[PDB]
């Protein structure tokens, strides 16, 4: 019983690594999106004012 | 109770016939916002150049006199996008792409040969811990100066500017989506957050609590929120697709209204448009709202909501024939779609649209190409 | 003992669900690094296209 | 705001005892082995114990009246009295830092009960007013609810911020909306369930007097009805006490 109490708060430290990894990886997808849909609307205006 | 949803300029534009009055071509990049403030008949537009121009009110008639800005401003760098004016104060705000929210008084108070600019506050912040500024809004709630303000890390925070300091601070999820638009209730009980993955979440200032409100069916990326003048539980969202502009209530969650304007079947989701729209101006006017949008199509239309088959363009090309506007209950909604049978509009995108009155209410637009026209 | 033995088990029954969710975590997390990795290659080529 | 001062109303006090939600710590093997009594002891029974939970009224460290048990009730899946008991004291007879002493109790022997817990938690709160509704105290393990002043087992300490603002809703003094706050109160509801679901500690329930044969609305506060001359004299005119002593005895 011990030793699987034990095993389980290992598992619980490495959750604990995943979802600060997690966070930190959504706030990259955040600002990498925010770039993606600015370039997308200075595209269509660009090719807009060349037609 | 005693505040009211009517902005600054109430409505006295009933019908724009299309007419111009000017042509103020300043900026050099791309304007993205437009703020007026009566209180002090000015009006504002920030831009990707780094500058803020404000111009005058009564000089935009350019009657007489020639029509040119009254002040500027390009000292925040980065690219200014937003700003809002302080109601019942005499400065406004804006926030640059490096991350920095600052403060600006207008000398409108005195009124010598030489209008002045004069910095007041500022407020940096760092580009890992909370990032840049997505949104502002400004309510004088109770004694405090609120100024809420959002950031792309996801933490709706409100910067207190008579004591300079934190008056909440609401922190969003973000495993839904990156912050896009945001409103706030008219009597600060309640806002809106729109993601750029269709999630509208909704939040209770009273208890700083989360409320749920709905989705997004497409998943689509939003745009624009607002608050309907009628419906206390009401947010006007404008998704991106189908030139669409629909209406979600919150205690229940559901659409109720679908301004659908493309040729993509009504409320369809294979794909079909890449045509969006991005600003809007409802305003409750008599009882019959009135809700102009003007979108990625160059086109400024008026929708008459009592009606909906009176509303009409007001810009464009000269090659576009005429249409009609449908009204046709599809699923338990009104869908009002739109069918078709030297050019003075706007050539790219437009960005936003203002309405300002002095004595007669204009309208005001602004391109991705920096030029502004106001209507009559 | 028989009551230590029941507990035993129901303590080794929730450990093992627990590890097999850590395991379908960690591999979603690498599919998604490596996801905004190419998503951020594109972004780039676009950029030089505009 | 209406009221009815402690002094003037005369009845007895009485607490609601609900339910003890949580969960009850057990021992390893080695304490049963060397004492075999743990086996037939309550905590060792499959189901729930028929605890009973007493309860005096202490004052200034000294106990004020006799404790009162619980009549008997079974139990099958859950700790629920839902019993009203009368308590020996009265409004007018309860010193300001009046607090109820609650220990709850289980068999361990033949002639032996053991304490398997206990709350202390104050009558007349903040501004001196009776506390009322239904208060949720806290469980102090394998300790006898302690009387002393201070409390060395206290009752009741984002949740905090959450108490105090519901308080102002039910009071009058907040914005006025329907669905929002229907929607939030549900929110709250499941908040203050997953905090109770964290904390390791037990929970007893509690409700006071809120209903009685007046009206709910009034609410009880503590109250109580208490140069020719220079140098003072307290006692220039009354009976010499000793004199009559004296003369009474012989």
């Amino acid at each position: 019983r011990k030793i699987v109490a034990e095993n389980l708060e290992k598992v619980q430290a490495e959750a604990e690594r995943l979802d600060q990894e997690e966070a930190q990886y959504q706030r990259e997808y955040s600002e990498f999106k925010r770039q993606q849909l600015e370039l997308d609307d200075e595209l269509k205006s660009v090719e807009n004012q060349m037609r | 109770e005693n505040a009211e949803w009517e902005s600054k300029p109430p409505p006295p534009g009933w019908r724009p016939k299309g007419l111009l009055v000017a042509h103020l071509h300043e900026h050099k990049s791309a304007v993205n916002r437009i703020r007026v403030s009566d209180e002090h008949s000015l009006f504002a537009t920030c831009s990707n150049d780094g500058t803020v121009k404000i111009w005058n009110s009564q000089k935009m008639e350019g009657k007489t006199t020639t029509t040119r800005s009254i002040l500027t401003y390009s000292r925040i760098g980065g690219r200014v996008k937003t700003l809002t004016f302080c109601q019942g104060s005499h400065y406004l705000a804006i926030a640059s792409d490096n991350g920095a929210v600052q403060l600006l008084g207008i000398e409108a108070s005195k009124l010598p040969k030489s209008p002045k600019i004069h910095p007041l506050q500022s407020r940096i912040l760092d580009q890992k811990e909370d990032g840049c500024v997505v949104d502002m809004h400004h309510f004088n709630s109770g004694a405090q100066s609120v100024l809420a303000y959002a950031t792309v890390n996801g933490s709706l925070v409100g910067w207190d500017l008579r004591s300079s300091s934190n008056a909440w601070t609401l922190k969003h999820d973000l495993k839904s989506g990156l912050i896009t638009s945001f409103a706030v209730d008219i009597h600060q009980c309640w806002l809106c957050i729109g993601t750029s993955s269709g999630t509208m979440a909704c939040w209770d200032m009273r208890f700083q609590l989360p409320i749920s409100s709905h989705c997004h069916p497409s998943r689509a990326r939003i745009r624009r929120l607002s608050m309907h003048p009628l419906y206390q539980s009401w947010v006007i969202a404008a998704v991106q697709g189908n030139n669409e502009v629909s209406m979600w209530d919150m205690e229940t969650g559901d659409r109720r209204f679908t301004l659908w304007a493309s040729s993509a079947p009504p409320l369809s989701e294979l794909q079909p448009s890449p045509h969006s729209v991005h600003g809007i101006y409802c305003s409750p006017a008599d009882g019959n709202p009135i809700l102009l949008t003007a979108g990625s199509d160059m086109k400024i239309r008026f929708w008459d909501l009592a009606y909906p088959e009176r509303s009409y363009v007001v810009a464009g090309s000269t090659s576009s024939p005429s249409v009609s506007y449908y009204r046709k209950i599809i699923e338990g909604t009104e869908v009002v779609q739109e069918i078709q049978n030297l050019p003075v509009g706007h050539h790219d995108i437009i960005t936003d649209v203002a309405t300002f009155q002095t004595t007669q209410g204009f309208i005001v637009t602004a391109s991705r190409d920096g030029i502004v026209k106001v209507w009559k | 003992l028989e009551r230590q033995k029941k507990a035993l088990g129901r303590e080794v029954a929730l450990l093992h669900k627990q590890q097999i969710a850590l395991q379908d975590k960690g591999s979603a997390f690498s599919a998604e690094h490596l996801k905004l990795q190419l998503q951020k290659e594109s972004l780039n080529e676009l950029r030089k296209e505009c | 705001f209406h009221y009815i001062y402690s002094c003037d109303l005369d009845i007895n006090v009485q607490l609601k005892i609900g339910s003890l939600e949580g969960k009850r710590e057990q021992k390893s093997y080695k304490a049963v082995l060397e004492d075999p009594m743990l086996k037939f002891s309550g905590l060792y029974q499959e189901t729930c114990s028929d605890l009973y939970v007493t309860c005096q009224v202490f004052a200034e460290g000294k106990p004020l009246a006799l404790p009162v048990r619980t009549s008997y009730k079974a139990f099958s899946t859950r700790w629920n009295w839902n019993e009203w008991l009368k308590l020996p004291v009265k409004y007018p007879d309860l010193p300001r830092n009046a607090q109820v002493a609650l220990t709850i109790w289980d068999v361990y022997g033949p002639g032996k009960a053991v304490p398997v817990g206990g709350t202390t938690v104050s009558l007349f709160g903040k501004y001196g007013m009776f506390r009322q509704g239904m208060h949720d105290l806290k469980v102090w393990p394998n300790v006898e609810a302690d009387g002393s002043e201070p409390t060395k087992t206290p009752g009741r300490t984002q949740m905090s911020r959450l108490a105090k603002l519901t308080k102002a809703h039910r009071q009058g003094h907040m914005v006025k909306v329907d669905w929002l706050d229907r929607l939030t109160f549900r929110e709250i509801e499941m908040i203050n369930e997953s905090e109770k679901r964290s904390s390791n500690f037990m929970y007893l329930m509690v409700e006071f007097r809120c209903v009685k044969c007046d009206d709910k609305e009034y609410g009880i506060v503590y109250y109580e009805k208490d140069e020719l001359v220079k140098v003072p004299d307290p006692q220039m005119s009354m009976e010499n006490l000793v004199e009559s002593k004296h003369h009474k005895l012989a």
